[PDB]
Parts: structure tokens; sequence; C-alpha cells
RNA sequence: UUUCAAGUCGAUGGAAGUUUGAGGCAAUAACAGGUCUGUGAUGCCCUUAGACGUUCUGGGCCGCACGCGCGCUACACUGACGGAGCCAGCGAGUAUAAGCCUUGGCCGAGAGGUCUGGGAAAUCUUGUGAAACUCCGUCGUGCUGGGGAUAGAGCAUUGUAAUUGUUGCUCUUCAACGAGGAAUUCCUAGUAAGCGCAAGUCAUCAGCUUGCGUUGAUUACGUCCCUGCCCUUUGUACACACCG
């Protein structure tokens, strides 16, 4: 009855069907070589993946 | 060019869709119905039909049934407004959300082929001044 | 199963312990007398991510340009597996990885 | 000293093969060559109604002729240019496919092409034989 | 399972920079300084930085133990690796 | 495949399908006049008619225009593909139609009161003069 | 719209053609459209068989430039 | 074997390598005669280290070149700097050099670029414009 | 040349003689600049079961008398088509999934469909045989074969779902536009301009950005006339500093 109807929408293939690793957000994801990871939440973790700025 | 004429010609013509005229037409069944209609009508078809379309044609039968003096078929509600129109649904009455109220249309022979919820407008139209 | 033709894959991130571990088994495999073919210096591939600096969407269009080099090396010894095996813990070096594939 | 396609100037070349295929008359052309187009991005049929297979075909054999096991899928990004979107920007676009792969099919039974191993279409045994035959009555005007 | 050479450094890095988050939010008060992470055969040496390396390794080294628990429960790694 | 010339036969206009047609205009581009009738649909008709696309359409003998015009009314009798057709699949009879130059808007006209009878969106657009295929319209088609 | 140009080709323009352009320093496309009137197509026929008739010399050829001139 | 020397020419991207070895004087391109190249505009381009020192120089020699990269016309540029470098190389390594001194000379009188490459490589693009210098239209 | 100093301009050699070309980083303070709509970052206020939490269904964010900004197509012949020639670089790519890049073969006018195989990748897609471009033809100054909106009918793909057309394909309709007022933007060498291609968003959709390469110039290499900023002098009844 009502668990055939909560959260029954399909979440997959949408902006919603994925989600940051580190805020959980929607928008501005990163998902070049399986970061997951939010636009903002990529820049405060760069270093610590091993991304560096050189040119 | 030669020439040309117009005398045009009938037969106590009925109405017509795609060389099937209303008579065979109503009790077509619809797997034969989709089979002349558009590319899109006949892809959703061949997709599988989920529970909600089918669900509705059974209630839109039933309706027809709790009358028989032959008066409008009282209105059976609805959201799903993706439901394409089919000949054996001819005639009945369904109310189509627009997203606020239930809009209510007699399917006319006409709209036979078409979304459901093409004929109630979501939107109020715009007039300026 | 005795002397094989055995590759070994080097990857990293940085190259000074890459050419350490790469210099390391030439040296080991030039005493010992194994013929080597190496190392193989593979087309290095920049993973570049590029993403905006506003955190908002206000100011000027300002974008930085992140990278990650990533060098692989792979080494063809002929030698037997219990021999090359061994000498992949004499380099083992926590930044490169290996994998060995006959 | 001989003669290989390679030391003929490819446009006038093939206008030389495509002669010799239609007077021949032996190449096997579908039914619809008078109606398409050779690409969806094109707009027009080509204006050659008569010879377009002909020289198309001889196009394909040269084609083939200068590489190594190309398949049909090639051939229709080669023959494909820009599309004319009309207020997008232009884009290229692959030719169609069954006008290349009639042509090769049609290739083949004439004796010119066959089927390579690991994929694509190589030049038969007799392929190299009348390609450079026609190469030579080419030059000596 | 089969990972490309581009998606594993990566996935290394993300693993370490989330493995460093969690050190700073749980060892904060113990003045954590940074974690290095030396890969090897049959193990995986974690090395954690931290002013007071007691409240880490208190009352016989129960924390210790009771926090390493909470990686191999998390990331799927062998109990001995 | 030289300079010929020719005196008397040249017809300067053409009537075709009750359409007026330039008769110096070359024959492939010349019945593009008629509407109905685009540049891809002429080049079929003139090649199934076996008329070579370089005369012009003074050029043509009354022989060649009636055989023409006969081709475009009746297009599936000469090998025309169905797809290349005009008004396929049609509304009434199914069958695959091409429609011509005083044909076409009735035929059109009727798919417009046939949208607007039913009440359908797009017709009701159609009605309003509005674009139909979802195009916005908050800052572009504002002339009249 | 002034242009009107002459795309049929009768008698006493032929004769008169082949009366002008000999007595022309330089013979092109639009030479041919500029003062015998005729349209670019025609003009186009004109010189291919007028060099096969040798009363026009082929200075150069290409597709989008004729240059010709007097072969006398 | 026999006298071979291989040498390369390059514009921005492309890359000529020529094969020069000790024969009749075989000159083709990517085993096509160089009488024959596409862009004919510019068959000069390519006939200008022949006509340069003369025809006579490539009697003992034949060239074998390969060309790959750049486009059409930066080709061109690559394929006659790959036969310049190749006949002086050439001169160098199995002539006396005053011949090959004689033959630079010529060259380099005429167009640098047939010995030398040309180091202009294209500017990277900037943020902020659709060009290297070039920016977004401003409005105010 | 020069205070013979710092330097500058010419040649020669040179791969490179503009900081060799291009970027990354980047001081002392500051702004009520923008974001609590990036955060399981936050103080306070509001709400907290008929929720302002969360979820499901449907609609909207596209809605149209109008003004403005970033752009894309074009107004043709230095061109459109039709054949033919046929060259890059930067990059990305999967498994019991929830499905990646996909050649090759076979169907289909196309779009697209189907069967196998390769590739976790300098190996296969891929030489990404890209487009401008070049050759040969048709067209011939004509709102014309420029331009392709708008719209009718039909065919496929993605997706639970395409109606308010996702996109693609076929036929047909073929509009303004005939180089644009006052104003105003960007730019100095492989630069500008064209021309495409890849990556990001992404089930589908790129007229967008971030890059990459193909073809490749005109004109200075000067000044403070406009504009903006900096410095020195100056006035000040301002110091929350002229939003005084
Ligand atoms: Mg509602
Ligand atoms: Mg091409
Ligand atoms: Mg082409
Ligand atoms: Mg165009
Ligand atoms: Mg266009
Ligand atoms: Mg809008
Ligand atoms: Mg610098
Ligand atoms: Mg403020
Ligand atoms: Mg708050
Ligand atoms: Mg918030
Ligand atoms: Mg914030
Ligand atoms: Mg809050
Ligand atoms: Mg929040
Ligand atoms: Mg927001
Ligand atoms: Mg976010
Ligand atoms: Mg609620
Ligand atoms: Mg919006
Ligand atoms: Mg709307
Ligand atoms: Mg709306
Ligand atoms: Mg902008
Ligand atoms: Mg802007
Ligand atoms: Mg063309
Ligand atoms: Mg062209
Ligand atoms: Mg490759
Ligand atoms: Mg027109
Ligand atoms: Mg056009
Ligand atoms: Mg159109
Ligand atoms: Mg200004
Ligand atoms: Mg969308
Ligand atoms: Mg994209
Ligand atoms: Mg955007
Ligand atoms: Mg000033
Ligand atoms: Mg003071
Ligand atoms: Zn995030």
């Amino acid at each position: 009855a009502h668990e055939n109807v909560w959260f029954s929408h399909p979440r997959n293939f949408g902006k919603g069907s994925r989600q940051c690793r580190h805020c959980s957000s929607h928008s501005g994801l990163i998902r070049k070589y399986g970061l997951d990871l939010c636009r903002q939440c990529f820049r405060e973790k760069a270093a610590d993946i091993g991304f560096n700025k050189y040119r | 060019m030669v020439d040309a004429t117009a005398p045009k010609k009938r037969t106590f013509k009925q109405f017509s869709f795609k060389g099937v005229d209303l008579k065979d037409l109503v009790e077509m069944p619809t797997e034969e119905f989709t089979k002349l209609c558009g590319a899109r009508v006949r892809r959703r078809f061949s997709r599988g039909l989920d529970s909600k379309p089918m669900g509705l044609i059974k209630k839109l039968r039933a309706a027809r049934a709790a009358t028989e003096p032959n008066e409008r078929p009282a209105v059976v509600k609805t959201h799903l407004r993706n439901m394409i129109v089919v000949p054996e649904m001819i005639g009945s009455v369904v109310g189509v959300y627009n997203g606020k109220v239930f809009n209510t249309v007699e399917i006319k022979p006409e709209m036979v082929g078409h979304y459901l919820g093409e004929f109630s407008i979501t939107y109020t139209p715009v007039r300026h001044g | 199963q005795q002397i094989h033709k055995i590759r070994i894959t080097l990857t990293s991130t940085k190259v000074k312990q890459l050419e350490n571990v790469s210099a390391n088994i030439i040296r080991n495999a030039a005493q010992y007398n194994i013929v080597k073919k190496g190392p193989v210096r593979m087309p290095t591939k920049v993973l570049k991510i590029t993403t905006r600096k506003t955190p908002n969407g206000e100011g000027s269009k300002t974008w930085d340009a992140y990278e990650m080099r990533i060098h692989k090396r792979v080494i063809d010894l002929q030698a037997p597996a219990s021999t090359v095996k061994r000498i992949t813990q004499i380099t083992i070096e926590p930044g490169v990885d290996v994998e060995v594939t006959i | 000293p001989g003669v290989s396609v390679r030391d003929v100037p490819a446009q006038d070349f093939i206008n030389a093969y495509a002669q010799f295929l239609q007077r021949q008359g032996k190449l096997e052309v579908p039914g619809y060559v008078d109606i398409v187009k050779t690409s969806a991005g094109n707009d027009l049929p080509p204006q050659e109604a008569e010879t377009w297979f002909y020289k198309r075909a001889a196009s394909i054999a040269r084609h083939i002729y200068l590489r190594k096991q190309v398949g049909v899928g090639a051939l229709n990004k080669l023959y494909g240019g820009a599309k004319n979107r009309g207020f997008r920007p232009h884009k290229h676009v692959d030719a169609s496919g069954s006008i290349n792969r009639k042509c090769v099919q049609a290739l083949q039974k004439i004796g010119v092409l066959e089927i390579s191993p690991k994929g694509g279409r190589r030049i038969s045994e007799n392929g190299q034989r009348d390609l450079d035959r026609i190469a030579a009555q080419t030059l000596e005007e | 399972a089969i990972l490309s050479k581009k998606k594993k450094l990566v996935a290394d890095g993300v693993f370490y920079a989330e493995l460093n988050e969690f050190f700073t939010r749980e060892l904060a008060e113990q003045g954590y300084a940074g974690v290095e992470v030396r890969k090897t055969p049959s193990k995986l040496e974690v090395i954690v930085k931290a002013s007071n390396t007691q409240g880490v390794l208190g009352e016989q080294g129960r924390r210790i133990h009771e926090l390493t628990s909470l990686i191999v429960k998390r990331f799927k790694l062998s109990p001995e690796g | 495949p030289l300079v010929v010339q020719e005196q008397g036969s040249f017809q300067h206009i053409l009537r075709l399908l009750n359409t007026n047609i330039d008769g110096r205009i070359k024959i492939m581009y010349a019945l593009t006049k008629i509407r109905g009738v685009g540049r891809r649909y002429a080049n079929l008709v003139c090649k199934k008619a076996d008329v070579e696309l370089t005369k012009r359409a003074g050029e043509l003998t009354q022989e060649e225009l009636e055989r023409i015009v006969t081709i475009m009314q009746n297009p599936t009798n000469y090998k025309i593909p169905a797809w290349f057709l005009n008004r396929q699949k049609d509304q009434v009879d199914g069958k695959d139609y091409h429609v011509l130059a005083n044909n076409l808007e009735s035929k059109l006209r009727d798919d417009l009161e046939r949208l607007k009878k039913i009440r359908s969106h797009r017709g009701i657009r159609h009605f309003w003069g509005l674009k139909v295929r979802g195009q916005h319209t908050k800052t572009t088609s504002r002339g009249r | 719209d002034k242009a009107q140009h002459i795309v049929i080709l009768d008698q006493e323009k032929y004769d008169r053609i082949l009366k002008d352009v000999p007595t022309y320093k330089y013979v092109s496309v639009s030479v041919l459209v500029d003062r015998l009137k005729i349209g670019g197509s025609l003009a186009r026929v004109a010189l291919r068989q007028l060099e096969e008739d040798g009363i026009i010399t082929p200075v150069l050829k290409h597709s989008k430039q004729a240059i010709y001139t007097r072969a006398q | 074997s026999t006298q071979s020397v291989q040498t390369f020419g390059k514009k921005k991207t492309a890359t000529a390598v020529a094969h020069v070895k000790a024969g009749k004087g075989l000159i083709k391109i990517n085993g096509s005669p160089i009488t024959l190249v596409q862009p004919e505009i510019l068959r000069f381009k390519v006939y200008e280290p022949l006509t340069l020192v003369g025809l006579d120089k490539f009697q003992g020699i034949d060239i074998r070149v390969k060309v790959t990269g750049g486009g059409h016309v930066s080709q061109v540029y690559a394929i006659r700097q790959a036969i310049a470098k190749g006949l002086v190389a050439y001169h160098q390594k199995y002539v006396d050099e005053a011949s090959k001194n004689e033959l630079k000379k010529i060259f380099a009188s005429y167009d640098k670029t047939l010995l030398v490459a040309d180091s202009r490589r294209m500017e990277p693009k900037k943020f902020g414009g659709r060009g290297a210098r070039a920016r977004f239209q401003k409005s105010y």
C-alpha cells in the first residue's frame, strides 16, 4: 500500500539519481573519472585527491 | 496541365480515419488499431502498457455500462494525461487534470490517436492590456 | 613453469620514485645475468578538470585548471616467476603500484 | 619501369575508371540510384544522374586500393560533409550506408574487391591487376 | 572490480581525501596533523601524525583498535588487510 | 553538346496546374514555382518522364508537358517512393498522396479545422497565430 | 530586375556572335554576358565550342575562370 | 647496406620524414610522384628545392618521404624542408663538405624555411574569450 | 645613440633575440561586493504533524501587446549546390552490470535496426579519412539553385512518460533579411578572423562554456586627444571618510 507509493518514482539516469560524495548535492556534480563530487566540494578536496594547479 | 474538375462524391459517408470507417473502427481491438496510426503511438504500445492506462480503460468501460438509456456515460476522473485515445473509448467523458482543475472533455471520433491531455490547456492564456 | 617472458607494469603520479624503482629493478636485473627490455616510457596522461572558481555565480568568470599526471612504464623480463616476484618486494614503493602479467 | 595507381592524378583517374565501368556494363546498379541522395547532410541528389554511381564506385575502388581493410562505416564518414543546419552551426554528417554498401557488394561480384580477414574489404588478386591496367591507358595522351 | 588506470589513481586519492577528513572530525581534540597511507603487500599501513598519541592509543589501545574496525566495516576491507 | 538555335518553338509563359511558369527557367527549377513542388520533387518527375534537365521550360513540347503533369498527379504509378510524397498515410483514406497547387491549401486548411474542431492545444495556438511547436515567444516573433 | 538577358540563341544573334567574338582582345564568361547580352550558362557552352572550332585560343583553363583570346 | 640518410621536416603539426638513398633519382610523396601533389597552386613550393640547385643534383640519389599530421598547406612546407635537409645531410656524410656548404648557401639565401623549421605554434586559448587574445564582447 | 651609465634600436649567428611564446602563483591593508540555493559550515528568528520536513501525482520554471544583453545563421558569384581530392590536435571510454567507447558484417533513401568482435586502453573505437579547403561541373545577378524561419503530413531514437512538437530523418510550405541610424565591443603574429573537433553538463537535447588543432591576414609597434587607473603638488568645516 503505502510502501508501494513512498519513494516510488524512479530515481535513476537522472540528476537526482546521483549525489556528491561530500555534500550529497544534486547540482554541479563532477562525474569525470568517477569522482562523483560537487564542484564546490571538489575544490576543497582537490589537493587531498591529488589535483594541483600548474598552468 | 490538360484540365481538372472537382465533382465530390459520397454514399452516406460515415466518418473515417485512415481508411477505416467509424463502424469497424470502434470494435477493432486496440492492438489492431495501433498498427494504423502514427509512429509515436506505435512505439508507445510496443514499449509495454503499464497498469495505469489499462486501469482507466476498465473504469471507462464500466461507466458506459452504468447507463443504458443512451445518454452521456458519466465522468471518470484521471491524472494520466499521457493516455492515447483509442476507438474503444469514443463517446466516454473523462476529467483530465491540468494541474489545478478537472477539465471535462467528451471523446469525439476525431480525437482518436491524440494524447488525452492535449485537449486540456494547463495555463490560462496571456492577455496583455 | 620456469623461465618466462614476464611483464611488470609500473604506474604512479610521481616520477622520482617511479624512476628509482625502475632503475633499481634494472640494476638488480644487471648483476643478475637476466636479459631485459625497458624501461618503456608510455605517453603520460594528463587528467585535467576545469571548474568555476566562484562557489556562487557572482564575479568575473574565472576558472581553475587542475591536473593529475599519470606516468606508466612497462618492463619486460626473461626470468623464472619466482625470481621476478621477489625482485618486486626488493623495490617496493608506496607511491608506485605494480601488476605482473605473463 | 612500370605504372601504378599512385603514379596518376586521382581526379582524372577516377573519371577514366568510371568511363570503363559504365561501358563494361557488368556492374549491377541498384534500382533507386535515380531517386536517392548520397548523404543525409546533402539536400539534392547528384547532378550526373546516369554516371554518378559509376564514378562513386570508381572512387571507392581507388580509395580501397591505397589502404588496408577499410570498412563500409569508414566510407560513409569519408564522403560525408558539412550539414546545412538552418540557424545552428554546421556539423559533419556521414553519407548513406546503402549506397556505399551496395557499391562494395556490387564491386565484390565484379571481381575487384573481397572481404578481408580481420574486417574491412581487401582488394582482390585481380583487383590490383586491372586497376594498374587502367592507369596505363590514362597517361598516354 | 576491473577499474581503469585513470579511475584507479583517482579512487586512491578520493579514498585518502575522505579518510583524512574522517580523522579530522574524530581526532580533532588530539591535534591531528595528517595521515600517510603506505600500501604494501598483504597489508595497508596507515600512519597518523597527532600531537597526542595517548588519546588515540588509550586504555590498552582500545580506541585505535575500535577505530580501525570502523574502516574495515566501511571500505569492505579484510580484517587483516 | 554544342550551341543550337531554334525559331518559333520557344514558349515564354507556361501554364501548369493553373499556375503560370516562366519559360526561360530551367525545367527542374521552373516546376518549383508550382506550390507543392519542391526542388527535390521536381528533380525526380523530370527524371521519371525522361525529360533531360538541360532543357529550358519553353524548349519542352506539349507531349512532354502532359507527360510531367501526369506523373505528378500519379507519383506511385511511376516508382516514386511513398516516403518521398507530400501527404502520406492520409487522414481519411489512409493512402499515400501528394497534394498540388490548388489542392494543397484546401487539405492543409482541412487539417487546421480538424485540429480546431477537436479543440486540441496545437490547434488552439494555430488559431491564435502563435507558434505551436513549443517555441519560446517571450522574446521572439514580435513583428506584424 | 532590368537585366532580362537572352538565354535562347536565335539565328540573328548566332552569326552576330561569330562576327563579334573574333574582334575581342579578351573574351570570358562575363565579357560574353556584358557585350553580347547572352546568359552565363549560354556563354559557357559557347566558349567550350568556339575553342573546339578553332576561333578561340585558350590562354588559361579553370572552372571558375576561363581566360580566352583571339586566335588571329 | 648502401649510402642512406634519413631526415625530417616540420611545420605546425605536419612532419615529413625523408629517406635519401643512393640511386637513379626517385622522388615520391607517400608513394606518389611529386609531379602530382594535390595543392597545385602550391606545386611550386616543392619544386623550389629542385630547380634552385638543378635537377642534376638528384641523379645519384632517390628520395621517398612519408608526411603525416598537420593540414593540407602545413604538409607542403614540411615536405620541402625534409627534401632540402635530406640533400644537405647526404652531402655532409657521403660527399665533401665543400659541396654541402655550397648547396646550403643557395637554399638559405632563398628561403630560411627550406632548412630551418618555423617555430611558430598556436597560442593556447584563455577563458573569458573565444580565442587566444580575443574576449567576449563587453556590455555596460 | 645615451650623463657613455642603466638601457634602446639595427644587423650576424641561432630553433629560439617581443621577459623566447603562453600561463600558474601573487604583497600591506579594504568592500556592508556575492553566496546561509555547495556543504552533517554556522548564530539568531520562523516552522516543526492540516509541516515551510520528506514523499507521490499533475502542472510551472519555456508561459507573450513589449524594452535590453551574450550569441547563431544570413543577406551571395572571393558564392550556392553535385560529384571528386582529402589533411590535425586536445581528449574520453565497461562486468552480473543496471551498462562505456564502439570498428566489422548484414538490412534501411535516410534517420536508424540487427549479428559478432576489440578495447579498463600509445594495443580497439582512431590516421577519430573534421570542416573550412582544392579540382571539375551545374547555376548566371533573379529574393535566384542566396536565406531557411513558420507550418502540414509521415518515418526512427532516448526515456516510466515526448501533449506545450527532447532530438534525428523524408516530402512539402520557403517568411524577414538586398550589408544595417545614433551609438558601441574585441584585437598586434601563427595574433584577429573564419573552420571545424574533443571534454563538461548528458537516458535524450550544445545555437553554451572549457580546450584543441586546420587555413591564416590588414595595420601601429606610437601618444595622452577621449576613457580608466596610479603618482606628485594643492584645498578641505570630511575621518561612519562625498553614500561625508
Ligand atoms: Mg491538480
Ligand atoms: Mg571529408
Ligand atoms: Mg566531400
Ligand atoms: Mg550556408
Ligand atoms: Mg546555415
Ligand atoms: Mg525563452
Ligand atoms: Mg612568463
Ligand atoms: Mg549588499
Ligand atoms: Mg542560517
Ligand atoms: Mg541553505
Ligand atoms: Mg556557503
Ligand atoms: Mg537554515
Ligand atoms: Mg542547509
Ligand atoms: Mg542555486
Ligand atoms: Mg552543489
Ligand atoms: Mg505536506
Ligand atoms: Mg529560467
Ligand atoms: Mg507555455
Ligand atoms: Mg509553460
Ligand atoms: Mg559571455
Ligand atoms: Mg557575459
Ligand atoms: Mg558543393
Ligand atoms: Mg563544395
Ligand atoms: Mg588511436
Ligand atoms: Mg527563394
Ligand atoms: Mg539554399
Ligand atoms: Mg525548412
Ligand atoms: Mg569605447
Ligand atoms: Mg531539456
Ligand atoms: Mg556535448
Ligand atoms: Mg550554460
Ligand atoms: Mg589622461
Ligand atoms: Mg590634511
Ligand atoms: Zn558537494
